[PDB]
């Protein structure tokens, strides 16, 4: 496991909402780090876009719900892909009441145009993977 | 990452052409700190999550947070984007949770 890359530098005017999204961000860094993941946070890459992460060379993002509405949890996901252009995604569950079980499932029964590999982070820090 | 959700009352079109003013009147944040997607019709999707919210969608599209160092203009890009859908109803989820607009 390992952790390099400038970690997130979270702005004093920010208010509790963001502050808890980027605290959050900079915690799943930390937490796979420590389950063997090598984490580079911040990577430059060639894009427009500023991904958040590189998991073991793949671009990822965070995405830390608040909502415990897995339906919901799921359309962001897959807007956040067709829209944002994300592909591989770090779903931390710290401030979620959604279990990774129903999470997995949800994904599955309507896959995701677009979708990657899904790292699900649930509130204990135990480690779960949604393939693409 | 963080992403806001603007769920729009107009259609795909004009809230197109609405975006092109903001583009040009906000060159600074909308060209790198903040990227604005193409808007999309809204699908029933997009549309039972709007309608929760107290608005009836027809268009969607996404703004994304760029440079994290701006983390702390969502708010103030919040509302150039209330006022340049002056035409219509503007609902605004941060990460679709978090409403950034009124009611
Ligand atoms: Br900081
Ligand atoms: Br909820």
């Amino acid at each position: 496991g390992s952790l390099s890359g400038k970690p997130t530098q979270i702005p004093p005017l920010s208010d509790e909402v963001t502050t808890r999204s980027l605290i959050r961000e900079n915690q799943s860094a930390v937490t796979l780090a420590n389950k063997g993941y090598d984490v580079v946070q911040n990577p430059e890459v060639l894009g427009p876009k500023n991904p958040d992460y590189t998991i073991n060379g793949q671009v990822f993002d965070n995405y830390a719900p608040a909502t415990g509405n897995v339906r919901n949890i799921a359309t962001t996901i897959s807007n956040k892909v067709s829209s944002g252009q994300a592909s591989n995604i770090v779903v931390n569950l710290a401030d979620s009441s959604a279990s990774p079980a129903a999470i997995e499932a949800q994904i599955n029964s309507y896959p995701i145009p677009g979708l990657g590999k899904v790292i699900v982070i649930d509130k204990l820090g135990n480690i779960t993977i949604i393939k693409p | 990452a963080i992403d806001l959700f603007c769920y729009l009352s107009i259609d795909r079109g004009a809230a197109e052409s609405d975006l092109n003013k903001i583009r040009s009147n906000h060159s600074e944040l909308f060209e790198g700190k903040f990227l604005i997607s193409p808007v999309r019709d809204a699908d029933f999707s997009l549309k039972e999550i709007a309608a929760e919210h107290g608005l009836v969608a027809e268009s969607f599209f996404l703004v994304s947070l760029n440079d994290k160092n701006s983390a702390d203009l969502i708010p103030i890009v919040s509302k150039i984007l209330v006022d340049g859908f002056n035409g219509g109803a503007i609902l605004i989820l941060q990460d679709n949770e978090y409403r950034r607009t009124s009611l």
